[PDB]
């Protein structure tokens, strides 16, 4: 999807 | 006071590109505009300085501030390696919004995105601390080096940064 | 942003009847819409394509997706079997609008229904994620060949679908 | 009544 | 979505009062509309056609439809013993207002009430789900066979009913 | 009271 | 103190059957064997003396305790219309526990049941105050007059009662 | 069922 | 409906001063209205005829009801020693507020105050029932009679009370 | 109490194979082991006589009830289309135990399956309310015509099923 | 303070 | 994985 | 009841 | 932590009765423990001397501390109006704990009772912090003097209060 | 309510600096309104007369109020040590506010703070209870005797203070 | 950070 | 109290 | 239910060090269970054979299971990019204990962790799910190449892997 | 600290 | 794992009194032993050595750690300015128990206490994390240099300390 994560980028 | 302002001179392999500035609300949430502001400065000797922007989605949002691993999984900020969402008062109100990355609730660092667009599916999950003031037309030709999954065709690199008043 | 388009193209017992298009707010719901996009364009390797509406409600809806049992039990999405509610930001508003089919919270899978009437008893329960550009008359048409317990007395088609935009 | 579930169609 | 239109046809000891009808807010609780739809037609082998109205409050509301007990005890649901609140969409607004009785949350069967002013104090605990269309003189005349306890000083019946569109 | 229960009326 | 002891002797037709006597948890829950005591004895004007058990369902329960309607809508407290659930400490352990009747949380009025079996599916949602003492016998003697549904075959009263310590 | 209510009395 | 009034004649060391009426918000709190309306027609054998203010601040409120302890300590409701906060719909919203005194959640019995200003900090911790209709002068002056510490300098009396329509 | 025991009188393909008795936990969940009883003797009208086992996995279970759509997606209990998780007292313990089949939260219908195994993964999910007394030894016939997905290689009927005690 | 309890008058 | 549902099948 | 109150002494 | 000890001298009308001690479980409520400890030895210029207790109910407990109203509407602590409820680790297990009064959660002032029976139904609502340790004979002297609504025949008094060690 | 209003004579190392006075928002925060109206008249025997101001923050606010250790150590209230948080009605607007620092919930001392800035970020977590009426200059001119990080270059004192209506 | 703490200062 | 803390030391 | 049993055979810098085998919790977390196993196996088109452990901490655990990125940031399930926290049943008992690596609540996918001492401080946040059967000694020699920040010293592989039983 | 987590490595 | 051992060299006034050593449970609470371990070898440049225990209370605790303001309100951790509670496992079970101070939940930062005896109230608001293993005596040398409101006669000091094992 369109997350803005640090680490586990997820969809 | 006011509302601090900040600079990073963009460059894409060394070759420099402009100027991005951006407003600071340290009216709203002190603790977290001071974490980007100090990371700016450089002045507890690490910060921003010669990092790049790891993943850049164009439509979205350049992500940046991993000064550490430059990927994703590092950085950390003037108060330890995490600390807490401030407060969910701004919203993601659209381009320009500055707002911080996490890998879940209460775990800032230093990473940090500029959004190319409004992204309000991100409002209450991802503090907002900041908005671009000059340079829009900067991130968007760094988002032309992004792609759909994120990763950069050149190297964006934050050059020089700093504040100015 | 633009939020992307898709089209499907409608047979009634194999005949083309016309085409369907739908705007999907990638803008609000991402997740949800990348789902759908992708499982109209094919591109996984599975999809919408040759899938018909298995539950069709004159006055309420039409709703289909339903890839793998064609009829209501079956479906995944481009994530695994389910994934969560995004968010419930959109509302039921009127016909067109485009929502998640689920079996209670958190079991979005492909499923979905075209709103044929304001639907706002679901709002909160159903994530909604697009609506209805051109072909409204399509749908309508369709809508006729349903009943009161959701039956079809013609087996109404996606012959072909995909992105125009 | 008037759901849109997958699998167990209710009232 | 029309949404439907039931009558009662109001006796007195026997003697014809009158008709009321109602419309039914499908729009928003449709799972309770047709509850109370399906009553009044009597299609699924019981319902209103020949009950009572056990409890009549002047100034406030006329309940009825306990069908099995006629005294507020008894009654039933097309849904089997009992079923849950809906939503609380709607609120009760003045007179005329048709919504459920219960024993507490979630155990609506056949009972509701017509209101005769504004029931504010109940918002929220009962799910107002139609509307007096014609008749509301007719509904002022039942409610002078109540009592500030409640009981009735005549058989108030409900002597023919069904559905108009 | 005023309420419109269904087995224990309340005051 | 000790805690206190009641009889009911129970009549048949008003043939006289036997005695029940109670053992009333005032070392557990104060107030609700209080309200049972009280009403026991007469002492605030009413009570059970004279009144019916209007529901017994053998292999589980008799019930009764409604003297203002003999049917279970009715009923009052020492305290007012309604009191409090006091605590749940105590539990449906088997025969012969005396445990209060309600419609709901917080409704404990006059009615209560005894019990001709562990009822372990009411532990949490009864006030469990009391155990039969002497006289089971007649509980199970009782238990013939009832039915599946609960009407009882003859009527089953309280000709009698009080308090023996 | 097998419940012991005052008023609306359930299964 | 049609709200009740209600009369109090107040008198000061045995002299008539004056009467105060009060609209009791039956349309938005009925069971804490018909309380105090009960209360002050003595009509179920007790109520507030002859009952003294024990308490009474400047600029603030004159408190009153304890009609079996005149202290503070005592009074009681027509729904026994205790009644449940019905709701917060209305707002301290100025003087001749009519509100309920308690000791806490749900505790509402007989005392209540009648405000001579605005006291927003006691919403939803005191149920606001009724307003001053007719007389707020009279209450203007049993003020004056009143302490920092609540105590009064003469006693001031409810000598007669009713109903008016 | 004494627990009810009913009996399934099992048919491979039409060939009567054996009987299976349960004991049902009436004294722990009575209004689950009702539902189950009333179904198997047949006495609404409606019930298990007739039905399949629509799913079968060696190792862990057999699925059956569904006595209006035989597939997973169908039957209704003896109180509606649904009835609440009653409660979950009792685990899944090994194999013989009956436990209902659902959509989730309070979904309970006709649908139950007797496991083959300990199932510990379910306890709190599925309301266990049965075992079985004789036949185990059907059961594990039964087992073999199952699969890894369910899908029986043989029609596994209910010829016939009621009540014995 | 300024309250209206009925028994313990808080500040 | 190894459920007992109504209709929507799990893993 | 038994409670042990400072004030509002209750049943 | 030695665990404090105080004592009472109790005076029935103005004739000495007898010395009453108690550890105070200053290593299970420290707090609550100080508070009562410093209110016996008067060490803050106010406290228990000259005190009555003006509740005394046989069977049950004997209240006072009321220092400054000596009718339960009084008392303060040495922190204080009032404080916390500290825990409630410690339960009112038989005959000569000591427990705070109270009105409702976090209210504790001076007040306190001793118990002269297990008062189990006030677990988790009173915080407990010692027991009566010699004079228990002079608590039950104390009982007889009280009656079942509490209002005592003769001024129960501590003459003398303080610490022995 | 004539909200009060309160005067601070301040006063750089030992000379006069100028006098800033307070409304305080008896109508929204009485108690805490009158804690701070006291520590300022000095009534009760302690307070803010000769305290200093330790922390002072140039575009932020001006900490002070503790009186017993000098460092934001200390301070107790007229209540006791500590009270509760009030409400939090009223928001930290601009310039000029007057609000309690705490140690977090329901900490409040005597401790306060006035503001030079809308502090929004504080919220929710200080209840505020007044606002500089004149003397907004001289709290400007205290401003500019401190630091970024709070401690201030010259001895910032409270002469006197008082009420003066 | 920016806070008005009695004892704790925080960042 | 007895109280172990960093900044308001309580009773 | 039998559990089953998978294998690796681990190497150092593709030196054989000698085979790892694992008893699966499938009758306790059965969806767990079965992803590790079908990632061993393979059969899904992807899985573990050719991975190799990036962080091992010696007197901790040794972590695996990243086979799309090799580095903590990578992994895939079976049911898609992540799956629910099944259950917590098991605790971090002791050494060879198998449990998933996460980002947080519901985040499991591909990567899991051996045990090499007892790390109860994970019970709850890591849904434990099998345990080492044979080569524990293979284990404690892996955790040689480990270090305290995780990083190792050689190349950790899982040369091959499957289901022995 | 001693995490196992999937990105993000905390202390 | 092999939990680790550190060393306080006390000093009184700069006389060596004795050497306490502490185990710490790494094996419940790996970060806090860890912060505690760092702290005690000076190994991130900052830390105990030097530091003095500012607040003794006899028959209670020894509080130290503030290596910054020497005084309670400083010290800092070696994960940033505070960090998160862990977990409370662990209980506060007599004398020799070492436990972090805190101002409230989750700010963890230096400061702890070695208790002088059993502190269960404080189970559950602080987290325990070692125990003292020998050196007891030398911390019932430094009590006697304590004093009820935990000043002390004597500088009680950390000469030296560091690791073990």
């Amino acid at each position: 999807x369109l997350l803005v994560t640090a680490g586990l980028v997820l969809a | 006071m006011v509302n601090p302002t900040v600079f990073f001179d963009i460059a894409v392999d060394g070759e420099p590109l402009g100027r991005v500035s951006f407003e600071l609300f340290a009216d709203k949430v002190p603790k977290t505009a001071e974490n980007f502001r100090a990371l700016s400065t450089g002045e507890k000797g690490f910060g921003y300085k010669g990092s790049c922007f790891h993943r850049i989605i164009p439509g979205f949002m350049c992500q940046g501030g991993d000064f550490t691993r430059h990927n994703g999984t590092g950085g950390k900020s003037i108060y330890g390696e995490k600390f807490e969402d401030e407060n969910f008062i701004l919203k993601h109100t659209g381009p320009g919004i500055l707002s911080m990355a996490n890998a879940g609730p209460n775990t800032n660092g230093s990473q940090f995105f500029i959004c190319t667009a409004k992204t309000e599916w991100l409002d209450g999950k991802h503090v907002v601390f900041g908005k671009v003031k000059e340079g829009m037309n900067i991130v968007e030709a760094m988002e032309r080096f992004g792609s759909r999954n994120g990763k950069t065709s050149k190297k964006i690199t934050i050059a020089d940064c700093g504040q100015l008043e």
